[PDB]
């Protein structure tokens, strides 16, 4: 509680100096590589804005709690709180315009400025419920509060449930969607070459002929994975196959069992050249998709894991314990340094680029 | 050895219903599913190929899909030609193609109950050696109904032949007729004959009998 | 327009023989492999064999496999499907349908344009005439209100019968059911109408069997006892 | 071991509306067909709907078409009849029937007491 006031200036001072320099190292990288940005970048560049207009408010919340009683004005105090009740409703609606873009993406200027627009008439209710209580001895800028109360919980719902709904519905699909196509892929590939080992050790042409059946049936099926020249020469590469296939069944409906292994053992070469070359790059292609969904997904998680307490809190206790306000106050306020931190550890595409400035 | 397994043996809607038949392949068969519609007395014809694509000449009203192995052809309209059978085939290979049981789209109508009438053999039949008695089940929907032979309070089997009148084109009910063969020394050594009916719409079975 | 049709649909006695034709026009068959279904009376369809004419590459069903054999002419663009020993379960119609070669879009459309498939009906019975009995107008079925007519034919071999009622005079409630298959390999059917019992005894009700296969035409009239 | 219960009925007045409920005890009402009939003091057993296994659909008299609805609740066991737009020609009691046979021949024999349904 009065010991908790005294670690906190300490934290929020480092909190401010790293949270400051972690994001415009993001936003001097948004300018240095404007041709490589992205729908997702410029969202996360618009994050990473305002982590950096809430590390500038960060130090008069610095002063205010060395202090131990708030000493500026109320209107510096509307001012930031609205500031950060703009950071996190920014945060969050635009987290909300990654997950539908990347659910276009995958399942199939302007915009920016609607995002911050939209923030600042969410937070107008933090405008106005906030204002300094001078109670049981303490000067402090706490909210506390019926048509305020009806706006402020109709704004939370459309605000809040709606995206995080949203949100819990696309990732997962967009999840499952990448996993179901890993796993058909791999059951495709699995299947052309545990059916040629069947073929190759079989005796009988009862065996030769349903194996067949289910290598043309996995044939047809990784043909559907996918004018270009690389699409020419992976869709001919699968009419070569699936023409190979025939070749043996036909094989095999005459009774020639030796005949339809010896068809069957160029089906090898078709699978070296044209499909396990493809094949590798269509893995390929999936394990980067998920990488980067799962640097989405861990700043999804982190945005919400610490700034949803801290939300709670507020609500409850100004609708109606020390040591769970300044947990939480630290908890929320430590998210402007966590942003620039994922970016730099599963972050490929800004530690890469980083790297390049400094070289620069 | 892949068989399709056409759900619906029987479906019974009215003109702009929404209906859907399921089909089941017992292997991957790919995508390589058709759809093909046949009116009686006459050639299939062709409706979807490759699981959801339409064929070029049918209505916009049909359309497939494919969830797995499970395959789906959907009517969102149902128009007064629809109502045919419609046929689900996998063709994954020349030699391999198989087709479903079928199913018959009906006319969707209000329960009506047979109306059921015996009639005795004649006197010129019965000096042919051979006896036949009939029973007529009259205008009666749905087409799901049961005749029993019960001769002298026994009842009979393998000796009775049934024969059904498709839907009609005025009311859309259906027309049932029973008949029951014997010898001439048979039908002499009995006295009662009866055919009981039971429908959906009949609460008690309909016994009508007489006595020769 | 490019169609397909059939010939040589008939009648045989079993274990007899039957090459059935298939003429195609507007398309060649050097580009189409053309296939064999088979539809029995009531029941469902089911494939017999294909033909590939430019491989040469054929293949039939279970049922069907030594006693059928297909073969192509692509001189007179036609498919015979020459069927030897013929079980009683092989009356049936028979359907040519057309499909396209691997890669490609014709390979997707599976049997995209049929024929009008023929008739084939295995038996061992002859031709013979129907004969026709009167299903009275019983004077206790529902006295007062409407009440049931029929005449009944029994042993008659060429399934094709028509009925008509009072020479085509009454049509409303007549019902003439299709033709059923006894145990003696001939087909029986009834042929029944609805009229009202206030004017059983005062219009006279005719009925007439006409049979081509064998020449014949019967009137048998029907009246309560 | 089968028994059947119904339960609602009562008073209605002109142009309203009942839900009657039906549930048997000792036997599935799954893999079955259900079906309700009506017997006026007067007349004699009347047909009113019936409700066939899942998706196959549920059938209706020449009288009762489009007022009447009927639901069925396999995890449940019961059926529920709707009625709208009720008519004083409709007071009757409302049996409630099990088709035996699963290819719905017509083979009713579990009835039930039924619940009385009158108007005004
Ligand atoms: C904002 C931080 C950082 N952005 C990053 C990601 N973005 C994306 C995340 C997911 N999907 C996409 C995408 O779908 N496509 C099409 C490329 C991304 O772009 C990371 O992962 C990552 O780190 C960045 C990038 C730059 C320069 C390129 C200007 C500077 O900082
Ligand atoms: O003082 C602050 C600090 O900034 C917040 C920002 N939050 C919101 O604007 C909204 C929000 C969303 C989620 C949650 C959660 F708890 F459920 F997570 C709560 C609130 C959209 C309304 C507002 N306040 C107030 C609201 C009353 C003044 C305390
Ligand atoms: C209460 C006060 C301090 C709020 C201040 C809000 C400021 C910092 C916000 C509000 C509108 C914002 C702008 C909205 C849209 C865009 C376009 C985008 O392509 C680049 C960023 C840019 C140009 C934003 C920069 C930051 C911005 C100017």
């Amino acid at each position: 509680r009065q010991f908790s006031r005294a670690f906190v200036p300490i934290a929020y001072s480092l909190i401010c100096v790293f949270g400051l320099l972690g994001n415009i190292l993001v936003v001097i990288t948004f300018a240095f590589y404007k041709k490589a940005r992205s729908m997702t970048d410029v969202y996360l560049a618009n994050m990473a804005i305002a982590d950096i207009l809430f590390a500038l408010t960060l130090p008069f919340w610095a002063v205010s709690h060395a202090t131990g009683a708030w000493v500026f004005s109320n209107a510096t105090c509307k001012l930031l709180k609205g500031i950060y009740a703009i950071n996190f409703n920014c945060g969050m609606w635009l987290l909300t315009c990654i997950a539908m873009d990347r659910y276009i993406a995958i399942v199939q200027k302007i915009i920016c400025l609607v995002v911050w627009g939209l923030s600042v008439i969410i937070s107008s209710s933090t405008f106005v419920f906030n204002q300094k209580y001078n109670t049981q001895g303490s000067d402090v800028c706490e909210p506390k509060y019926r048509w305020k109360l009806l706006m402020l919980g109709l704004e939370l719902l459309f605000g809040f449930f709606i995206p995080l709904m949203f949100m819990i519905f696309c990732y997962t699909a967009i999840v499952k969607t990448l996993r179901r196509q890993l796993a058909d892929l791999e059951d495709n590939w699995e299947t052309l070459n545990d059916n040629l080992k069947v073929i190759e050790k079989a005796d009988n042409a009862a065996q030769v002929k349903d194996a067949l059946t289910k290598m043309r049936a996995a044939a047809l099926d990784a043909q559907k994975a996918t004018d270009s020249p690389e699409m020419k020469d992976f869709r001919h590469g699968f009419d070569i196959l699936v023409g190979q296939i025939d070749d043996a069944l036909k094989l095999a409906n005459e009774g020639k069992v030796k005949e339809a292994q010896a068809a069957a053992e160029q089906l090898k070469t078709t699978r070296n050249a044209y499909i396990q070359k493809y094949l590798e790059r269509a893995r390929s292609t999936l394990q980067k998709e998920v990488k980067a969904i799962r640097v989405i997904i861990a700043v999804v998680l982190v945005f919400l894991a610490c700034q949803i307490p801290h939300n709670m809190v507020l609500l409850v206790t100004a609708a109606n314990i020390a040591y769970t306000k300044t947990v939480t106050e630290v908890l929320a306020f430590l998210h402007c340094c966590l942003n620039p931190v994922l970016y730099a550890f599963i972050g490929q595409k800004f530690r890469n680029y980083f790297l390049k400035i400094l070289k620069d | 050895d892949i068989q399709m397994t056409q759900s619906p043996s029987s479906l019974s809607a009215s003109v702009g219903d929404r209906v859907t038949i399921t089909c089941r392949a017992s292997q991957s068969v790919s995508s390589a599913v058709a759809w093909y519609q046949q009116k009686p007395g006459k050639a299939p014809k062709l409706l979807i190929y490759s699981a959801s694509s339409l064929y070029s000449g049918v209505p916009s009203r049909f359309s497939g899909s494919r969830s797995g192995t499970d395959f789906t052809l959907t009517i969102s309209s149902l128009q007064p030609e629809d109502f045919a059978t419609y046929y689900c085939q996998q063709y994954l290979y020349y030699s391999l193609v198989t087709f479903g049981q079928g199913t018959k789209v009906e006319i969707k109508r209000t329960v009506a109950a047979p109306s059921v009438f015996i009639f005795p053999p004649s006197d010129s039949q019965l000096k042919s050696g051979t006896a036949s008695v009939v029973c007529l089940l009259n205008n009666f929907y749905p087409r799901e109904a049961k005749v029993q032979w019960k001769v002298d309070n026994a009842l009979q089997s393998g000796n009775s032949q049934e024969s059904v009148t498709e839907q009609d084109s005025k009311d859309s009910t259906y027309s049932l007729s029973s008949t029951l063969t014997l010898s001439k020394a048979d039908y002499e050594k009995h006295k009662v004959y009866a055919c009981e009916v039971t429908h959906q719409g009949l609460s008690s079975p309909v016994t009508k009998s007489f006595n020769r | 327009e490019v169609q397909l049709v059939e010939s040589g649909g008939g009648l045989v006695q079993p274990g007899g023989s039957l090459r059935l034709s298939c003429a195609a026009s507007g398309f060649n068959v050097v580009d189409f492999s053309l296939h064999w279904v088979r539809q029995a009376p009531g029941k469902g369809l089911e494939w017999v064999a294909y033909i590939s004419s430019s491989s040469g590459s054929t293949s039939y069903a279970d049922s069907v496999k030594g006693r059928f054999t297909i073969s192509a002419d692509t001189s007179k663009n036609t498919a015979y499907l020459q069927m030897n020993s013929l079980r009683a379960e092989d009356t049936a119609v028979y359907y040519c349908a057309r499909w396209g070669y691997w890669p490609g879009e014709p390979w997707w459309k599976a049997f995209d344009y049929w024929g009008q498939g023929t008739l084939v009906t295995v038996s061992s019975a002859s031709t013979k005439g129907p004969s026709v009995f009167p299903l009275a107008p019983s004077s206790k079925s529902t006295s007062g209100g409407t009440a049931a007519l029929g005449c009944l034919v029994k042993d008659y071999f060429p399934e094709p019968v028509t009925v008509s009622w009072n020479s085509g005079a009454l049509t409303s409630g007549v019902h003439t059911f299709p033709a059923v298959l006894q145990s003696s390999g001939l087909y029986s059917l009834s042929s029944v109408v609805t009229v009202p019992s206030s004017s059983l005894g005062t219009q006279t009700y005719i009925c007439n069997v006409n049979h081509k296969p064998s020449n014949t035409k019967v009137d048998k009239k029907v009246e309560p006892k | 071991q089968v028994q059947l219960q119904e339960s609602g009925g009562g008073l209605v007045q002109p142009g309203g509306s009942l839900r009657l409920s039906c549930a048997a005890s000792g036997r599935t009402i799954s893999r079955y067909a259900m079906s309700w009939f009506r017997q006026a003091p007067g007349k004699e057993r009347e047909f009113v709907a019936v409700a066939r296994r899942s998706g196959d659909g549920a059938f209706y008299a020449d009288s009762v078409q489009g007022r009447f609805t009927v639901s069925r609740d396999d995890a449940k066991n019961t059926v529920y009849l709707q009625m709208n737009s009720l008519k004083p020609e409709d007071t009757a009691v409302y049996y409630c029937a099990i088709d035996s046979d699963t290819f719905y021949s017509g083979s009713y024999d579990y009835w039930g007491q039924g619940t009385q349904v009158t108007v005004s």
